[PDB]
């Protein structure tokens, strides 16, 4: 298909460019490229089509060029929304088969480390009587996504009964993570109490609940 | 513009219809095009229609199990995608181009969850996670637990409390079954003062659980 490197990095006002290289029977063959900008759990935005337009009101940030086999997004005055994965796009010369590229995961660098806001919930009332207890350990908005997570029983590591999401690209750029401590309603109340640490570079937040 | 049908789970050698509305506005009468993305992959187009002609086109990769077909009746496209493989697990869109100002854009539906699995489909259990000690300021919220396949879409008041809300990421449990959670910061004086509502919507299992949260 259309190869693009894997991955970009930039500090703010920077700017760099995106580079998608195809063949002779794609990119190479006409004017039929465009790209593509997705942030996290949302669908793409068309940013460039045929090779340097921009549809209207993107941007002018975003510049396109095309050369030979392969096509150029650029991307100057580098802010820190612009942080997301980019495609791009081709269609052969009949518009009758279109094909993407991998995909370039661009990242703004110096952006501000954020600790882990934490919450733990203990089992309902509702739950336990329903003879379940699940513990819920709600990691909040911080940077970058390097947190990792382990529980306590009283103060010694119940690990494994767990299980732990993977950071997750807030809007606001941080990140956010769930995890869940399963266990029998009775282990729950036969215990002082458990607890969710959460270390995440240099801070280690965390936090204990009790029958 | 565009709006599709919901996520469903098929059999690992089934079908599955996902149906495209063109609900908009316009004079562009361009194809729908269908291009799916595997959850952390890229995206692959999959093929389009061309509504007048009724003229379907569809990458190789997919030729042979997909078969895309517009009902000009109501304006509403079909990708039927078969002989359904593990790998088929991905949201499917549909997208289509536009004039907007002399120059190009393109709609994209909200894509549609389609898991291939050979597990049941299970509606949630909502617990409610009471407020109050460990939360000026309070957290109260929901645990959507045990379902399958996703999503879950968790909203308060109905939709009125539009603020504050927090809806994490469903986490997968070894059983293969889904869990997630939903909170809320909300001002400690409101709490005695105010009904707090979390209206849970698993539409692969046509059930939305309303559950109400408080303290003691
Ligand atoms: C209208 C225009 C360019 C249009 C490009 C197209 N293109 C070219 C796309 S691109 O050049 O690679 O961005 C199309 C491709 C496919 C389809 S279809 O599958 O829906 O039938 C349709 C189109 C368009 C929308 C015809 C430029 C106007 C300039 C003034």
């Amino acid at each position: 298909a259309l190869t693009q490197p894997a991955s970009v990095s930039g500090s703010p006002g920077q700017s760099i460019t995106i580079s998608c290289t195809g063949t002779s029977s794609d990119v190479g063959s006409n004017n039929y490229v465009s790209w593509y900008q997705q942030h996290p759990g949302k669908a793409p935005k068309l940013m460039i089509y045929g090779g340097s337009n921009r549809p209207s009101g993107v941007s002018n940030r975003f510049s396109g060029s095309k050369s030979g086999n392969t096509a150029s997004l650029t991307i100057s005055g580098l802010q820190a929304e612009d942080e997301a994965d980019y495609y791009c796009r081709s269609w052969d010369s009949n518009l009758s088969y279109s094909v993407f590229g991998g995909g370039t995961k661009l990242t703004v660098l110096g952006q501000p480390k954020a600790a882990p806001s934490v919450t733990l919930f203990p089992p309902s009332s509702e739950e336990l009587q329903a003879n379940k207890a699940t513990l819920v350990c709600l990691i909040s908005d911080f940077y970058p996504g390097a947190v990792t997570v382990a529980w306590k029983a009283d103060s010694s590591p119940v690990k494994a009964g767990v299980e732990t999401t993977t950071p997750s690209k807030q809007s606001n750029n941080k990140y956010a993570a769930s995890s869940y401590l399963s266990l029998t309603p009775e282990q729950w109340k036969s215990h002082r109490s458990y607890s969710c640490q959460v270390t995440h570079e240099g801070s280690t937040v965390e936090k204990t609940v009790a029958p | 513009q565009l709006v599709q049908s919901g996520a469903e789970v098929k059999k690992p050698g089934s079908s599955v219809k996902v149906s495209c509305k063109a609900s908009g506005g316009t004079f562009s009468n361009y194809a729908i095009n269908w291009v799916r993305q595997a959850p952390g992959q890229g995206l692959e187009w999959m093929g389009n229609i061309e509504p007048y002609f009724g003229t379907a086109n569809y990458a190789q990769k997919f030729q042979g199990r997909v078969t895309i077909t517009a009902d000009e009746s109501t304006s509403t496209a079909y990708m039927e995608l078969s002989s359904l493989r593990s790998e088929d697990t991905a949201v499917y869109y549909c997208a289509r181009y536009f004039m907007s100002y002399k120059h190009l854009s393109d709609y994209w539906g909200q894509g549609t969850l389609v898991t291939v699995s050979s597990a049941s489909t299970k509606g949630p259990s909502v617990f409610p996670l009471a407020p109050s000690s460990k939360s000026g300021t309070a957290a109260l919220g929901c645990l959507v637990k045990d379902y399958f396949p996703e999503p879950v879409t968790v909203s308060w008041n109905s939709g009125a409390l539009t603020s504050g809300v927090h809806t994490f990421p469903a986490v997968l449990q070894s059983s293969g079954l889904y869990s997630l959670s939903s909170v809320v910061t909300v001002p400690s004086s409101s709490l005695g003062t105010q009904t707090y509502i979390c209206n849970v919507n698993h539409k692969p299992s046509n059930t939305k659980v309303d559950k109400k949260v408080e303290p003691k």
